[PDB]
RNA sequence: UACCUGGUUGAUCCUGCCAGUAGCAUAUGCUUGUCUCAAAGAUUAAGCCAUGCAUGUCUAAGUACGCACGGCCGGUACAGUGAAACUGCGAAUGGCUCAUUAAAUCAGUUAUGGUUCCUUUGGUCGCUCGCUCCUCUCCUACUUGGAUAACUGUGGUAAUUC
RNA sequence: CCUAUCAACUUUCGAUGGUAGUCGCCGUGCCUACCAUGGUGACCACGGGUGACGGGGAAUCAGGGUUCGAUUCCGGAGAGGGAGCCUGAGAAACGGCUACCACAUCCAAGGAAGGCAGCAGGCGCGCAAAUUACCCACUCCCGACCCGGGGAGGUAGUGACG
């Protein structure tokens, strides 16, 4: 309600093909309308659709009535996918990282050391203990 | 990283006359305890030592000039010191009171919605004012000159205007549950 | 205890073994392991003697001479193929190459020859 | 122990003038091996994402570099922590902007856009001028570029316009009294000025009396003086903060006056 | 090492020995043979020191030292 | 079937016995605690702590109010089942080598070895309950024949003793004063176990000469022979179907640093009337030392040298399937 | 535990829960062994 | 914040130490609501150690004959992708702890004209200057020689990253 | 830094120097021949002691001073103790090796494999000090590399040091 997105520190970034900016959202008394709302709202300003817009940061300001965050708008989805930090993709789901996770890989790596050749053998050796 | 105390403990623990003096300051300026008084004692002693050092430096010396002016400017910004005086000699003459008087609590007394040096502190701590459009919850604060021109009710205390919390609504339901009988 | 060349005697000794020697397998560069190795001259305490027939006689033994296990890997060097047909290296190897089909590798069969170097 | 050289450098142990933070990050970028020494260098990353702010992760920095849109000294780099130094030109080919690094007299590396005309060449002072093997002469510049068959009248502390299109010497400027210099390092960091007199002392360490534009006079060691061209004839412009020398009082007056007066 | 102690009383337990053998270095553990069918502390104990120096020092001193009006006997286990 | 693993013993199992109300499993090991487990839901009922040494054998009465234990500490104890407290101790001058309830449950046999203070014989203790305390005490000793007995069990109607011998003899005793009625020589190594059928006319034998035999009680002929490649440490007849379940012995074991992934010791099911294997059920990590059957045959339990007890829950599918050749005839 | 399994925890699934599956599949016919071995 | 005050006696003035007193750094006692910052197995055993894990690595691009997977696309060597293995590099760095050592370590200031240095960055990349051209005959240049892995098969060992 | 209840010390297994050579990445008594008889001390040497790592730094003091520094950073040193070595530009390396010594482990008795002063954890010790957790997204490091791996490091938990 009664937001307005005011863009400090605007950057035309031609070499990562994106408009990079701070998002300053005034509110009447309660800090922060949704991240999804902000991407939609911003989307019709620069006319790029919200699906090439990512928004991150965000931290409510005491006594309400403001929230400063950060946004990026990619000219195309290809550009977004190519600068691409995993956490940014994660933030509103559409890709998340590995879920193997971690100690499975370490066990596997220790199995490979034992013998020379025979890939499949070491997989099966890692797989029998669950313990 | 690094941390430091903001108060100082004197070398005599019982010194009756001084204890009375400190209690009087607490009464006058609405403070929590002796630690509040000690907090100002620590700051004031450092200011006087700063001043005294500068004053024994040679005149027309970059270090004395630059840091002198800075010390003066800071003390005038917070309205402790006046710039019709404005040198080292006068800074020495300042005392504990002069700081306390420029606090947020004592301004909230002098204008606005406090009735006492009691009331004021509780009002600040319960977020009844904004200094500008910015809530301040700390009564020991020290406001600057042009920050005393913007002390006013908050929009998160719902008298003086603001969204209903649950304390206004509590009073409403002493008329609709106290006197509504349900 | 594995046998190797040059240990000699009928005894068993532990020798410090380095790369390019039998009875040791590398596990880090500059690493050498002192391992037991069994004399090159046979006693009788062997679990298995590895014997190789070099000349056959005239009379078959079932699982070795009757039965036959081939191998599919041909030469990947140019000139061993060239030598075997006496065909000039001014005209390279030329189609004679040992290509083996691997059937149903995808949903179709392949025919693969190694990618010759030299 | 200590069985060999470190491949890491911690932050809060890196040189001040790179303008990194205190303890909020536990590792500094660290320069790669290259033509300049690591103290005086400015890793590519600090320029790219801390001054020009094109990345907010390290993941992005690697991805930027692999585009190969960045040439440094006319040649195509892809190193994440390139050891750029004094009068090294960075060429962004995607935007047509050439930036060179030259000290403020504050002591902070300047973001100093230059025209692509001035990014054709850079002036490099000779460090040694070497009679090489089989009687072929070479000059060697500070930035470790060896150019064979150099002009046959040159002598030590001359500057040399190196060209970055084609390499090699593209004339030279002779070392003489009153030449422009920028005094680099020490307590005289980023000051510009003439010479006046170079005092010579036999044996190690010879000091060069410099007079700056303001008329403040000082000496420094010859090592700390870098010759940047011919007297009263710049070939690149002065950077921000004067680049000469300014007092802490004057500097405060500028800081307060310009702020809340722009926008 | 491990040292054996003998001529313990039934009024001498692990706790009474624990403070006794601290001037000869810190004990790692004190095992004490108990049988509750007959008596309490049988008469033999096995004190285990962590370090070889500390163990030997004990054997030397404690043998001839009185504790609860008896001459304790200590010797290598 | 689905087997699950019950852990609560840290030492090799020595004897498993079901009660006759089919809802408790008693298991004992070389631990100074016995464990009692539900065999209908797998929850632990409790433990019996108070033993000073290894308890070799446990057995539960018909009522399910008393358990009796045989000890190598030279005692027989009566424990009150429903409080977990020992209610009577009798000191014995010899260890208990075998214990077995009679089918009327008011007498129990304890086998007292040739060595120690008591001589070779199967002593019979009357279980007489005056008041709330069941009292055990002997009033007969049946003297052994031949070489020393190793095992003993009750033959038909509990009026005979069938005994297994160190020599490898199976002897029949007319149990009221002894002695030999008939005997057969049919094993050349120690008979480890002999338990009786539920039709009370045949019994099953186990021996470390790797034979298990289905044996006629009253004639002492081998009816059927079950030959296993590993030795057999115990054998039981499994009701609910006409199989026998045998379990043992030594097979390859090569690491002592892993004991949770060397599962390769099985209990074998043989069909009683055809001598044909109907299953091998792996899961044990060391030799099976004891096999015990549920009195309704809806579970069987095997105890391992690994030191754990697996309780096995049959499904309807198991009871209804059988090898084709046996069905045909 | 000092002794038994009736202290400190009570008997039950306080002392009969495992962190590794001990439940395995067997056939109901005769190929119980073959299923494990493969 | 440049301070002292209490105790020798009948009383008094001195010499004097003792005790009080504040800082602080650990320990410990007792108590403890909300907000932020974080030092933390040094002392004493640089004692001893179960288990888990802390260094690995592929670009269109050194080297694919996977039991691979997928193709129509097949011969000159032919595949797109690719477990593996060889090759090259890291593994000396990192992290940890302060036992050891008294001009030793180390700090600051100097040196290597006394020496070694992968890599990166910049130069240096046809030739025997024709053996007074074997290199026009030394005529393999449209390119030489032959063996190991992974692989396939047989295996040994109570137990080994054998 | 402390010590004279340490006043003479250094070479017969070089102590100092000359000369020449062996040797070493390279200087050099580094080592060796021959030849000299030096070198050092009351300005504390020599010897002994040391919870003696060094610095940047820390705490308190009117000023003067006094006390602290294993401990977020820099240098050096060691990875159970000793000795030797391989690889590599760089290691006398314990998540390399080899021997012995002190410790510990498996064993079928023939053998075989090992080093938490790494991160967690346990035992011992004590007045004294935390999760057997989650993650490579950040910060950087390594590699053939944007792509992978990281108890580097981040993150939470424990936390009235403060």
């Amino acid at each position: 309600d009664t937001v307005t997105i005011r863009t400090r520190k605007f950057m035309t970034n031609r070499l990562l093909q994106r408009k990079q900016m701070v998002i300053d959202v005034l509110h009447p008394g309660k800090a922060t309308v949704p991240k999804t709302e902000i991407q939609e709202k911003l989307a019709k300003m620069y006319k790029t659709t919200p699906d090439v817009i990512f928004v991150f940061g965000f931290r409510t300001h005491f006594g309400g009535g403001k929230t400063t965050g950060f946004g990026m708008i990619y000219d195309s989805l290809d550009y977004a996918k190519k600068n691409e930090p995993k956490h940014r993709l994660a933030r509103h789901g559409l890709y998340e990282k590995k879920k193997t996770s971690r100690k499975q890989r370490k066990e596997r790596k220790n199995r490979m050391k034992k013998v020379r050749g025979t890939a499949k053998a070491n997989v099966g050796a890692g797989k029998k203990p669950k313990e | 990283w690094v941390c430091r105390k903001t108060y100082v403990t004197p070398r005599r623990p019982f010194e009756k006359s001084r204890l009375d003096q400190e209690l009087k300051l607490i009464g006058e300026y609405g403070l929590r305890n002796k630690r509040e008084v000690w907090r100002v004692k620590f700051t004031l002693a450092k200011i006087r030592k700063a001043a005294r050092e500068l004053l024994t430096l040679d005149e027309k010396d970059p270090r004395r000039l630059f840091e002198g002016n800075a010390l003066l400017r800071r003390l005038v910004r917070i309205g402790v010191l006046d710039e019709g005086k404005m040198k080292l000699d006068y800074i020495l003459g300042l005392k504990i009171e002069d700081f306390l008087e420029r606090r947020l609590q004592t301004q909230v007394f002098k204008l606005g919605l406090a009735k006492s040096i009691h009331h004021a502190r509780v009002l600040i701590r319960q977020r009844h004012i904004r200094v500008r459009k910015q809530v301040v919850n700390i009564p020991s604060f020290i406001v600057r000159l042009d920050s005393q021109k913007h002390i006013d009710f908050s929009l998160r205390s719902p008298y003086g205007g603001g969204r209903p919390g649950r304390v206004k609504r509590k009073n409403a339901k002493k008329g609709q549950g106290g006197a509504g009988a349900g | 205890f594995p046998m190797k060349q040059g240990v000699l005697t009928h005894g068993r000794v532990r020798l410090l073994l380095s790369k390019g020697h039998s009875c040791y397998r590398p596990r880090r560069t500059g690493e050498r392991k002192r391992k037991s190795v069994r004399g090159c001259i046979v006693d009788a305490n062997l679990s298995v003697l590895n014997l190789v027939i070099v000349k056959k006689g005239e009379k078959d033994i079932p699982g070795l001479t009757d039965t036959t296990v081939p191998r599919r890997l041909g030469p990947k060097r140019a000139s061993r193929i060239r030598k075997l047909f006496n065909l000039s290296k001014e005209d390279d190897v030329r189609q004679y190459v040992v290509r083996k089909p691997l059937n149903k590798e995808g949903k179709k069969p392949r025919t693969k020859a190694p990618k010759i170097q030299r | 122990m200590a069985r060999g050289p470190k491949k890491h450098l911690k932050r809060v142990a890196a040189p001040k003038h790179w303008m990194l933070d205190k303890l909020t990050s536990v590792f500094a970028p660290r320069p790669s091996t290259g033509p300049h020494k690591l103290r005086e260098c400015l890793p590519l990353i600090i320029f790219l994402r801390n001054k020009l702010k094109y990345a907010l992760t390290g993941d992005e920095v690697k991805k930027i570099c692999m585009q190969r849109f960045i040439k440094i000294d006319g040649k195509v780099r892809a190193d994440i922590t390139y050891p750029a130094g004094f009068m090294d030109v960075i060429s962004i080919d995607k935007t047509g902007e050439n930036f060179r690094l030259i000290y403020d007299t504050k002591g902070r590396f300047a973001v100093h856009r230059i025209t692509p005309e001035e990014a054709k060449y850079k002036l490099c002072k000779v460090r040694k001028i070497f009679v090489g093997t089989k009687g072929i002469p070479h000059l060697v510049t500070h930035d470790a570029r060896t150019i064979r068959y150099p002009d046959p009248l040159i002598k030590m502390n001359d500057t040399i316009q190196i060209d970055l299109e084609t390499g090699k010497i593209t004339d030279f400027i002779k070392f003489d009294t009153g030449n422009l210099c920028m005094v680099t390092g020490g307590a005289n960091l980023g000051r510009i000025g003439v010479i006046t007199n170079r005092e010579r002392h036999p044996g190690s360490f010879d000091v060069v009396h410099v007079k700056d534009a303001n008329g403040n006079s000082f000496a420094t060691r010859l090592s700390n003086i870098f010759v940047i061209g011919k007297g009263n004839k710049p070939w690149i412009s002065l950077p921000r903060g004067k680049g000469i020398r300014l007092t802490i009082a004057e500097e405060r007056d500028k800081r307060l006056a310009a702020k809340q007066s722009s926008g | 090492a491990t040292i054996r102690v003998t001529n313990l009383s039934e009024d001498t337990r692990e706790t009474d020995l624990q403070e006794l053998f601290r001037p000869f270095g810190s004990i790692s553990r004190i095992y004490l043979a108990k049988d509750k069918t007959t008596g309490q502390s049988k008469g033999f104990a096995f004190i285990s020191f962590h370090r070889r120096e500390d163990a030997a020092r004990a054997i030397a001193g404690v043998s001839g030292f009185g504790y609860d009006h008896l001459i304790l006997n200590v010797e290598w286990a | 079937m689905r087997p699950i693993l019950l852990q609560g013993h840290e030492r090799s199992i020595t004897q498993i016995k079901y009660n006759r109300e089919g809802d408790l499993l008693f298991t004992v090991a070389k631990d100074p605690i016995v464990n009692v487990w539900y065999s209908v839901n797998g929850e632990r009922l409790g433990t019996y702590m108070g033993h000073t040494g290894a308890v070799w054998c446990v057995d539960a009465d018909w009522d399910t109010k008393h358990v009796l234990t045989g000890s190598a500490d030279n005692s027989c104890r009566l424990w009150d089942c429903e409080t977990g407290k020992q209610l009577a101790l009798l000191k014995t001058n010899s260890a208990v080598r075998t214990c077995g309830f009679d089918f009327g449950g008011n007498i129990i046999m304890f086998s007292t070895d040739k060595q120690m203070g008591y001589q070779c014989f199967v002593s019979f203790f009357d279980l007489r309950d005056p008041s709330q305390i069941d009292n055990n005490e002997p009033y007969m000793k049946i003297p052994c024949n031949d070489s020393k007995i190793t095992s003993a069990v009750w033959g038909p109607l509990g009026e005979c003793i069938i005994a297994g011998h160190e020599s490898g003899e199976l002897n029949q005793y007319s149990a009221k004063s002894g002695e030999v009625l008939v005997n057969v020589k049919e094993h050349s190594r120690q008979i480890n176990d002999i338990q009786l059928s539920r039709e009370m006319t045949m019994f099953v034998t186990a021996s470390k000469d790797n034979t298990a035999k289905l044996f006629d009680s009253t004639t002492l002929e081998h009816q059927k022979t079950f030959r296993t490649e590993p030795p057999r440490e115990l054998a039981a007849l499994s009701p609910n179907y006409e199989h026998v379940v045998v379990g043992g012995g030594q097979e390859a074991m090569d690491v002592t640093t892993t004991s949770t992934r060397i599962g390769k010791f099985e209990a074998r099911f043989f069909h009683l009337a055809f001598e044909e294997e109907f299953g091998r059920v792996k899961g044990h990590f060391g030799p099976i030392n004891s096999v015990a059957f549920h009195p309704d045959g809806k579970s069987y339990s095997s105890g391992g040298e690994d030191g754990y007890v697996r309780i096995h829950y049959f499904d309807p599918q198991y009871f209804e399937f059988e090898f084709e050749a046996r069905e045909a005839g | 535990k000092k002794f038994g399994n009736s202290e400190f925890d009570p008997p039950g699934p306080n002392v009969a829960t495992t962190t590794v599956s001990d439940d395995v599949s067997m056939t109901f016919i005769t190929s119980k062994e073959d299923l494990n071995c493969q």
